[PDB]
């Protein structure tokens, strides 16, 4: 019905939304379009749609860690807690603990 | 000339008389208690008597601009004797004296609670000065309890609304008027009772 | 309350009626 | 519209300035608006009943110069359903003629208040909806103030508080 | 309290869908305290 | 039988049809009985006994039946009932079930209010300014000593604490057998009486 | 002044419909220094702009303006939404969700008043709806 | 459209009179309650309504 | 825990409640040394949580 | 008629799309209601509105 990329692997993106309903599906891929519309695409990619899972698990870390005071978790905001070009240092200690991981 | 007279039959007139003479015949409505069976209150029998000189025309204390209560609550424990203090101030006031209970507004019909504190007030009115008596206030008086859409709720604040209208007309200019209160729960009274030209008057019991 | 020209102006008339 | 002046009052010191804008907004706009208020309809008065009120809204009237309306919101709503709307609509076109003026209503949390102990239905919606179209607009109440007093301001409902109906509210001290 | 009005509630939010031509938009100040059934697609889950 | 209640008794028919000793003596009248006690032992029996003696009528009426839920409909009964009782001048007046109207008017709940006015209503009746007076007592029953209001339990609307309770030995010998069953009301010891004759 | 506070379509409840608030988004220069904020509002202001606004399909957004105002010193999620509308010359229906926690005698008549009002503002399209505190009922 | 949808006869002479009856002749509350007013029940037959209008007449 | 929509915002998972705890709350504060007291510098808690006129309501 | 169906299993996983779904093969439009509708502050009322 809408514009997607052709050569994504359904089957592949649906093992990984194991434990989902459908109107979920519905709303992973009206968010995934909005990921496609943040990378620069009208299509969506399971790339776009990876990132739509990426982005719904951290917006319901960070609708649990901000409310009221927050700190630290939500960088790049332009307020007290959270400089905007996250430093070199704080990004190699990032990249060093999900490389580990 | 049917359905007006029995609206009126309903919501007029559903009190008591005293210090009057009997409609169908003539007696005296009185009491038979004075200021001198009551003895233990000595101090509240003299402002009682005091109050009921002022309102029977005293000139003494007028060129001060002295203004007699309009309402007065007497509050205490039950027992006390509020109910045979308000008899002897009846037999001893000898003014056209109107007595209700709180319980007696009361009504399953839309309207019967403020036309008949309205028609009491306005039979009190006419005949001024008067001294209105309803044992039990609480039973009008009450707050709102925060919640409720009771039927009851609905005949108790419009009840009020009528009372708190007529009480504050009484004090315009307007025809020397006093009403008299009497209850236990007087904590359970709202907030507009104790207001001044209300019930600025409690009297601890 | 807010920086707009109202504070200024209540600024400007209190310095008047302290000069 | 009724019939000890403001110096006469001594119970207050700092809130005189807050009453003093009412003042200069009834005697003297586009002075108000260059001190940033473009409009002020509904004050709320608040505190202690017995202090003041009647007084105090007498003595903004003797120093404004200006048509003073006295009402109470006891008898604006009774029994009568839709009636009280009408009510406070020919209330509000009277104010409109006899326009500036200081109508004050009294006891608002009759009015002013939200469903809860009393039986809510059409009445309260009704008379409630009517006083937020006459104190909000289209019909312009050009000098035209409100006094408005309560008790218990956290008993006004949400809709007598957003930013254009009663906004400014003043608490009278002992 | 009856709290029945979430599932109510729900079917409210979940009606826009069908609809067209204006947005909603649903501030708290708690978004904890929110059902997570309302935090579920073709309801309020894009938050700002 | 029926404990020491029947002196009580005895005092409420004498004063009521021949005062004479406490005319003489200076009292003027009890005004209200409120019998207390568990159901079982007989409470209304002895009332209606004692309006027998008295030579006055018995309407029965409950508490529970001034319970409606037309507002006024309960206040409004017991004015009624009140306004016959001194149309008949006089009789006695039973009100059963006093536990189930007349508890801690505190408010709370869309229930209490028509219960609260009937209370009053009652307070109003029993004492108030004077419309009454005469001859006429009422009695109340209830299973507890003090829960009622305390105007309603008031030494001056309900002055007399009659108390009865389940029979002694001389009480079940008069309604080898009391040791056996000994320690239960009457309403058991009759339908222990049925079961033995039904056996 | 072409701000004005109509009553609904249907008028003669009073859904109060809002036309052209004059605000704008200098009024919100906590605006332009939000990520978050850039792509939605944007969009919709295009799409309004466009006319798409008018046939596209509805939908809701939660926003989440953490409680640290004092009292109710200006609502920064009421004043995005109406520098929004006042940016766009749109008509914004704003409504508090306390008013509809309502429930008495085991029914819940705050949720007929919410789903009539919902069915209503289905009729003044293109609007901006504003239901403020959804977690009074929505808990 | 601001012209056709105004007012016609009726309703401007309906303005009028009922200014004059209900907002001009009304200021005589200030009258009656200067003398004597119970209002509320003022209305129906309570029959100081002829009372008062003859105390009018009389003033 | 951390998944994209089964782990979302559950009260369940003792994690995200330590999360909460960790972004929300002003540190944690240990068990004190003291008598009397339940296990900080604190008794137990409250078991069941919740003119003249004024005079006497208040 | 077989009549009256359960439809059971998760919440809200597939019941509207499928009542709408045999609605739109059947050629028919719905009249979706709730048994929490079919209630008032009054008895006697819910019975008239089933039936």
């Amino acid at each position: 019905n809408k514009a997607v990329d052709p050569n994504i692997n359904w089957y592949e993106v649906a093992r990984a939304m194991a434990g989902f309903t459908g109107a979920d599906v519905m709303g992973l891929m009206a968010r995934a379009a909005r990921m496609a519309a943040r990378q620069g695409r009208h299509a969506i990619t399971e790339d776009d749609i990876y990132a739509a899972m990426e982005n719904k698990t951290m917006e319901a870390t960070l609708e649990a860690s901000t409310a009221g005071d927050g700190g630290g978790l939500v960088g790049g905001e332009g307020v007290e807690g959270s400089p905007d070009p996250i430093p070199p240092q704080l990004r190699r200690a990032v990249s060093v603990y999900e490389a580990g991981k | 000339e049917k359905k007006e007279s029995q609206w009126e039959r309903l919501t007029s007139s559903r009190a008591r008389e005293f210090m009057t003479k009997d409609e169908k015949t003539g007696k005296m409505r009185d009491t038979g208690v004075r200021f001198e069976d009551i003895a233990g209150m000595e101090f509240l029998v003299t402002e009682m008597r005091e109050i009921v000189r002022m309102l029977k025309g005293d000139e003494a204390y007028k060129r001060v601009g002295a203004k007699c209560p309009k309402g007065i609550i007497f509050q205490g424990p039950p027992g006390t004797g509020k109910t045979y203090l308000a008899r002897a101030i009846a037999g001893e006031a000898e003014v056209p004296f109107f007595s209700s209970v709180g319980s007696e507004f009361v009504e399953m019909f839309a309207g019967v609670a403020a036309a008949r504190v309205n028609s009491l007030f306005y039979n009190a009115r006419k005949k001024a000065p008067a001294i209105i008596f309803i044992d039990e206030i609480d039973a009008i008086g009450r707050a709102r309890s925060t919640l409720g859409g009771d039927p009851g709720s609905m005949e108790r604040e419009s009840a009020l609304l009528a009372m708190l209208v007529q009480m504050d007309g009484i004090a315009n200019k307007t025809e020397q008027v006093l009403t008299i209160g009497a209850t236990n729960l007087a904590q359970e009274l709202d907030a507009a009772l104790l207001r001044p030209g209300r019930f600025e008057v409690v009297y601890e019991v | 309350k807010s920086l707009n020209f109202a504070l200024i102006s209540h600024s400007k008339k209190l310095k008047e009626l302290n000069v | 519209t009724p019939a000890i002046k403001w110096d006469d009052i001594n119970g207050i010191d700092e809130v005189k300035k807050e009453i003093n804008e009412i003042i200069e907004y009834l005697r003297n706009p586009a002075l108000l608006r260059s001190r940033g208020v473009a409009r002020i309809g509904g004050v709320l008065l608040a505190g202690a009943p017995g202090t003041g009120k009647t007084l105090l809204a007498k003595a903004i009237a003797a120093e404004g110069g200006v048509r003073m309306f006295t009402c109470s919101g006891t008898d604006f709503y009774d029994v009568y359903s839709g009636v009280g709307a009408r009510r406070v609509r020919e209330t509000f076109d009277r104010l409109r003629n006899a326009a500036p003026a200081i109508l004050f209503i009294d006891e608002f949390d009759a009015m002013g208040a939200a469903r809860g102990a009393q039986a809510s239905g059409d009445e309260s919606a009704s008379i409630i909806n009517e006083l937020l179209v006459q104190m909000d607009g289209f019909e312009d109440n050009r000098g035209i103030v409100v006094l408005g007093a309560t008790n218990r301001p956290g008993a006004i409902d949400s809709a007598l508080i957003r930013p254009g109906r009663f906004d400014r509210i003043i608490y009278m001290p002992l | 309290a009856k709290l029945d009005m979430i599932t109510d509630l729900l079917v409210i939010i979940d009606s826009v869908r069908s609809n067209k031509g204006f947005v909603v938009f649903a501030t708290t100040d708690i978004p904890h305290v929110l059902d997570p059934a309302l935090r579920r697609p073709g309801r309020l889950d894009e938050t700002i | 039988g029926n404990k020491q209640a029947k002196v009580e008794l005895m005092e409420v028919v004498d004063f009521f049809r021949t005062p004479e000793k406490f005319k003489a003596s200076g009292a003027r009248a009890p005004k209200g009985v409120l019998l207390v006690g568990p159901p079982g032992n007989g409470k209304t029996l002895m009332a209606r006994a004692v309006a027998g003696e008295s030579g006055v009528a018995f309407i029965s009426s409950s508490a529970a039946e001034f319970i409606e839920m037309y507002m006024g409909l309960g206040a409004a009964r017991v004015r009624d009932l009140f306004n016959t009782a001194r149309s008949v001048a006089p009789c006695i007046i039973f009100i059963d079930e006093l536990d189930a109207v007349g508890r801690q008017r505190q408010g709370g709940g869309r229930s209490n209010d028509e219960r609260d006015n009937t209370v009053n209503q009652l307070l109003t009746e029993m004492d108030g300014f004077e419309a009454e007076q005469q001859g006429i007592v009422v009695m109340g029953a209830t299973n507890r000593k003090d829960v009622l209001d305390a105007a309603l339990t008031r030494p001056g609307r309900f002055d007399r604490s009659i108390e009865v309770r389940r029979p002694d030995f001389q009480g079940r010998l008069e309604a080898s057998l009391a040791s056996l069953m000994g320690g239960m009301s009457g309403a058991q010891i009759a339908g222990v009486a049925n079961t033995a004759c039904f056996l | 002044n072409q701000f004005i506070t109509y009553q609904s379509w249907h008028s003669h409840g009073d859904l109060f419909i809002d036309y052209h608030p004059p605000k704008t988004f200098s009024h919100i220069p906590a605006l332009k220094y939000n990520s978050i904020l850039q792509q939605p509002i944007g969009s919709l202001v295009c799409q309004i702009y466009s006319g798409l606004f008018n046939k596209q399909i509805s939908k809701n957004i939660l926003l989440v303006n953490p409680k640290t105002t004092s009292n109710n010193l200006v609502d920064y999620n009421v004043l995005l939404i109406q520098a929004l509308a006042g940016e766009t010359e749109m008509k914004i229906i704003t409504d508090n969700a306390q008013r509809y926690a309502l429930v008495n005698r085991g029914f819940a008549i705050g949720i007929k008043l919410l789903r009539e009002v919902f069915d209503a503002i289905a009729l003044n399209t293109p609007c901006i709806f504003l239901l403020e505190d959804i977690h009074a009922i929505g808990e | 459209f601001s012209t056709i949808t105004q007012p016609d006869t009726d309703l401007i002479a309906r303005q009028e009179k009922g200014t004059l009856f209900w907002d001009i002749w009304a200021d005589f509350l200030v009258t009656a309650a200067d003398y004597y007013n119970v209002n509320v029940a003022a209305l129906s037959t309570i029959k100081a309504e002829q009372n008062s209008l003859i105390e009018n007449i009389s003033n | 825990y951390k998944k994209p929509f089964k782990g979302d915002y559950s009260l369940a998972i003792p994690t995200n409640l330590y999360v909460t705890d960790l972004f929300l709350k002003l540190p944690t504060q240990s068990i004190s040394n003291l008598t009397n007291v339940e296990n900080h510098n604190l008794s137990i808690k409250n078991k069941i949580q919740h003119f003249s006129v004024l005079l006497l309501k208040e």
